């Protein structure tokens, strides 16, 4: 879960 | 304005409704002079020669008890003859189609501020509805009493005589162009009005009668969509079975659809938003210390329903809509669709939440449609242009070019459609996320405005380490208490010229915000505090934080949850928390620092990131405002 | 604006833009007082405190003949403090992006009015390309000398030192939101800018350089796209291989779209067209003496090309659009499709003929789409507000019914996003075919505003009837001179009650129009002239001309072709022309009447409805009214 | 070729 993605 | 046209081969039959203009025609037909005289009700303005520049009005005192009550006798004469009179027979009507125009208490154009006028139309997107999953306004039903509450009322007076309605009709309609954009019900509640429903003949008894509608509006403001809606009633002859029907007066109410509306940082918070059930719980016991402190209701979605999506930041915005009979918050559903995906729609939106959503759903979004990039600025007035709702703030880029992103168009257009916010856009591309609220944050203050713009500034924490430095403190760590970590001590930290290569880089982008956010936004330096942060360049020379990013903060009030820097430890404490700290505690302020670090910061945000507040509604009323 | 942070450690390198705000941040990286010492060509306004209220602003008189040619040093100092230099070395550059903002002569926003600011594009949509079909704009290349001369000139003047480029880079760009609606070529053509290039790196010799742009627009003004097109230039620093490129400038140029502009009978005409070739040559007589009498080009349409449509009037509108630069006419081709169909696009688009069409364009059409439907009025001023080029009137339903028409809704939206001649809907569709020219026309007058609204009149003909009943001639033939009709006399045509009826309904119609262009046009009675006019209602109740529509004219200046009424002959002449010239003749007009019985009046049309005109643009500039 | 259809 990275914020980016 | 009529004009009736009068003979004296045929006397004439006429409806005057009250509060219209009519004329006579008196030459035209006439067989030198002429007389008027008029029964009591009538009042004649205007003996006379019979030349057409005689401009002669009628005015009617009441409505008739019976047809033709009223009467006008013209009488035509000369020097060798005798009078010849014409009869005109009139029956006055009352009819009256009213809406809360004046914006408190149940022209024909709408017009913004304290001095206007024009209703105001909710979009009827929550759900009062029990065990329902749809909108309210999805369906052509009122299934809740209470659903009536977000509608605007409308009333139809009638006075007429007993008989008035054998020979006319009343219609009330909408124009096919908005018609898709609201639906209107009539209560003793059934669809009159709607999607495929333009115009409907009122069944309506003669004598005094007040008929009432509930309105709802079925779309927000958008670029097809100015966000009027004009409902029409009109009175029909139909006398006459082998003739048409005849129009023979109309009038019309122009509701205005209300905005969505955000909230700056600045409002008060009235909830919290954590989706913390994942891996970690003493993030969570933080910001549950935090929303007690600042008395809000606290709200969390679980592993479950999460699907290991933490950043309830970017899923949702928590704005609102206002009228002058009810004020409701309502969620912003971003399309960036991640685990948090059903959160707004099945978890937030409900009674007395609404909910609206803009752009693809299912692919065509970039990270700039996460709404970690949507924010709102408090308050402001420039060059003496007033924003009393604050400006929405959006990251961009500078130029597009095939390497850049931007949040969709749809949302865009949508945000500047509700005119309110009069959007800005910032630079946020140069961040790997690529956020706004990755280098600025809004605070209370007790002076000056009422608030500070924080910025994210690696020219403070330079700053702070160097005069650490001089005072001999150059060995101490950065990333001190950190479990699995290089640790880094402040001399090495200073002569990496690469990383100051970089800061100086980020340092040029956010200075390039600074100054678009001091002329959009009117802000001189003194309400702006910098706060110290290190940056580095990563994948495709993308900004990230070298440290835990503290304007990455939560701010309930004056209490603030600042992410942990986890900085150099110099007399007992952390030097970056202290330099936070000296900068806020000033202004009431107080500063929670919470780790995040191997749960949020490690994956590229902070608390902010992993949190959402809803806040209270601005008291200012956006119709008073002259966008 | 730019804030440059100068530090005693590092000497600081700058960029200044002449016209651009410079200041500097002395404190922040200081070591009580200092003082400012800079070459001759940078001016510096504010010896002084080292406090953060003292604004430091730099202004630069002349572009940079060498990289870092200015300079700027503060030294720094205390009482036992020998001073401490800082170096900021500067170099000035000239960048500006020049358009025609002023609207005659090659804020960063657009305002209407004389006063007002902003360049005009116009939409590229004639066909200079010598034996071509498409517009000029559909393609990406500029394929003659003479297209440009329907483009935007726009300029970007540079003086810079002979390496500026070395490390900095200019690239011109537009909005991902609009890049669909112009497109951009550099002169010495290729495309720079365009629907699938949002962003261009421009090719820049240091030194003294000029470079010129053409635009040209692709779309009108519409429900979709207010009109603005924004072109901006950016400075970006590359003088790092190892960091992204820095924007260090800004600086646009926003471009209103021209709308598209409709010319009243007022105007003075230019061209004639009729389709006249099909069955009969009479009318086309008429037709080509009253063009010549007119100073007309008369252009006909062949019965090959006509496939027997003979309504000229209905498939097209010829208006115009308007810059600085260029003005031509614009040929506006109704979706209605019937054996014109092709008319607008093979023969009238052409050099200097543009095209424009709208709505669905294989269905989805009704008759009020046909372009007898769309007119506009001569210029007016209503209670203080004025329409110096008229408003735009067509025709529709008093409200939406399962059996009403109206034009369709993507024509009435780009009406008025041509936001210019503030559309104003009749009610037409009582009418068999449903036309506002069935009912109404315009023509000059030497008089008080410069016109009359001529509109049908049953009453006019039932007074003329009457008195020439009173005067002995109740058996007068009505339709005299027809080979096949049945005539009727005058006595027979006033006692019969069911006319009567119906053409007091048709009164009653054309009177809410009259009252509506009166309130919407500002007009007095003394504006209108009723034209003695009998219709009947047929099929649905629809009216139809009980004999020809002598409204529905031809109006080529002073010159008017009236359709023959074939009127009871009386004293020699038929007193419906004798009526007619009487209203008119002492305007100055010249009325011919023009047989068109059975080729137009019997299906359904007359003189307007077979013809169309071409006429002179206002003088009055679109941009200088406040819509 | 009615005006109307
Ligand atoms: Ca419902
Ligand atoms: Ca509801
Ligand atoms: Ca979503
Ligand atoms: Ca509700
Ligand atoms: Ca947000
Ligand atoms: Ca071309
Ligand atoms: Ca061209
Ligand atoms: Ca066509
Ligand atoms: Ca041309
Ligand atoms: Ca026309």
């Amino acid at each position: 879960a990275p914020r980016k993605q | 304005g009529t004009l009736i046209r009068v003979t004296p081969e045929q006397p004439t039959h006429a409806v005057c409704v009250l509060g219209t203009l009519t004329q006579l025609d008196i030459c035209s037909s006439a067989p030198t002079s002429f007389s008027i005289n008029a029964s009591p009700g009538v009042v004649v303005d205007i003996t006379w020669p019979l030349d057409p520049g005689v401009e002669v009005t009628l005015t009617m005192k009441a409505a008739s008890g019976s047809t033709g009550d009223q009467k006008v006798q013209i009488s035509y004469y000369g020097p060798k003859t005798p009078p010849v009179k014409a009869l005109l027979y009139l029956t006055a009507v009352e009819i009256s189609l009213c809406a809360d125009i004046t914006r408190t208490g149940k022209q024909r154009t709408w017009t913004w501020g304290p001095c206007g006028q024009g209703a105001i139309l909710l979009v009827n997107c929550d759900r009062d509805n029990l065990e329902s999953s749809a909108m309210d306004c999805e369906d052509d039903e009122v299934l809740d009493s209470e659903d009536l509450q977000d509608m605007s009322l409308m009333t139809l007076s009638t006075k007429t005589p007993k008989d008035f309605f054998t020979n006319h009709t009343l219609v009330l309609h909408v124009a096919r162009s908005e018609m898709d954009k609201v639906r209107v019900f009539q209560a003793t509640c059934s669809v009159v009005l709607g999607p495929k429903w333009p115009s409907h003949y009122l069944m309506v008894p003669g004598g005094k009668h007040n008929m009432d509608f509930y309105v709802e509006a079925l779309a927000f403001p958008d670029t097809d969509f100015p966000g009027l809606i004009t409902l029409t009633i009109s009175l029909l002859d139909t006398s006459n079975l082998e003739l048409p029907e005849a129009v023979v007066f109309q009038d019309s109410v122009v509701f205005r659809v209300a905005p969505w509306i955000m909230t700056p940082n600045t409002q008060p918070p009235q909830e919290v938003y954590a989706c913390s059930i994942f891996e970690n719980e003493d993030f969570l016991k933080s910001v549950t210390t935090l929303a007690m402190k600042a008395k809000c209701k606290l709200t969390i979605c679980p592993e479950e329903e999460n699907m290991d999506d933490q950043w309830m930041q970017d899923e949702m915005e928590i704005g609102y809509i206002q009228a002058p009979h009810k004020t409701l918050p309502v969620v912003f559903d971003s399309p960036r669709n991640r685990g948090l995906k059903e959160f707004p729609i099945k978890r937030v939106m409900g009674p007395d939440f609404g909910y609206v959503t803009r752009g693809p759903q299912t692919g065509g979004i970039s990270g700039l449609d996460s709404f970690g990039n949507l924010e709102v600025s408090p308050p402001v007035t420039v060059r003496g242009k007033e924003y009393p709702l604050g400006r929405i703030l959006f990251g961009d880029s500078c130029y597009p070019s095939n390497d850049s992103r931007q949040m969709h168009q749809a949302l865009q257009d949508f945000l500047s459609a509700q005119q309110v916010q009069a959007p800005v856009k910032l630079y946020s591309d140069w961040l790997s996320v690529g956020h706004v609220d990755e280098f600025l944050s809004f605070v209370p203050a007790p002076d000056r405005k009422g608030f500070r713009l924080l910025l994210a500034s690696p020219r403070s924490c330079y700053k702070l380490f160097q005069e650490q430095q001089n005072e001999g403190h150059g060995e101490a760590l950065l990333f001190e208490g950190i479990k699995k970590k290089k640790q880094q001590k402040i001399k090495n930290i200073l002569s990496n010229k690469t990383l100051r290569e970089h800061n100086s880089f980020v340092e040029r982008c956010i200075d390039w915000n600074r100054e678009l956010l001091k002329r959009e936004l009117g802000l001189a330096e003194s309400d702006i505090i910098d706060i110290p942060q290190l940056f580095k360049l990563k994948e495709f020379s993308k900004a990230e934080a070298f440290f835990p990013n503290m304007v990455n903060m939560l701010v309930l009030g004056k209490h603030l949850g600042i992410p942990k820097p986890f900085g150099p430890v110099i007399n007992g404490r952390c030097c970056l928390e202290e330099k936070v700290c000296s900068l806020l505690e000033p202004l009431g302020l107080q500063c929670t620092f919470i780790n995040d670090f191997f749960t949020y910061h490690i994956r590229h945000g902070e608390v902010h990131a992993g949190t959402n507040v809803r806040r209270k509604p601005f008291s200012f009323k956006w119709w008073n405002m002259v966008p």
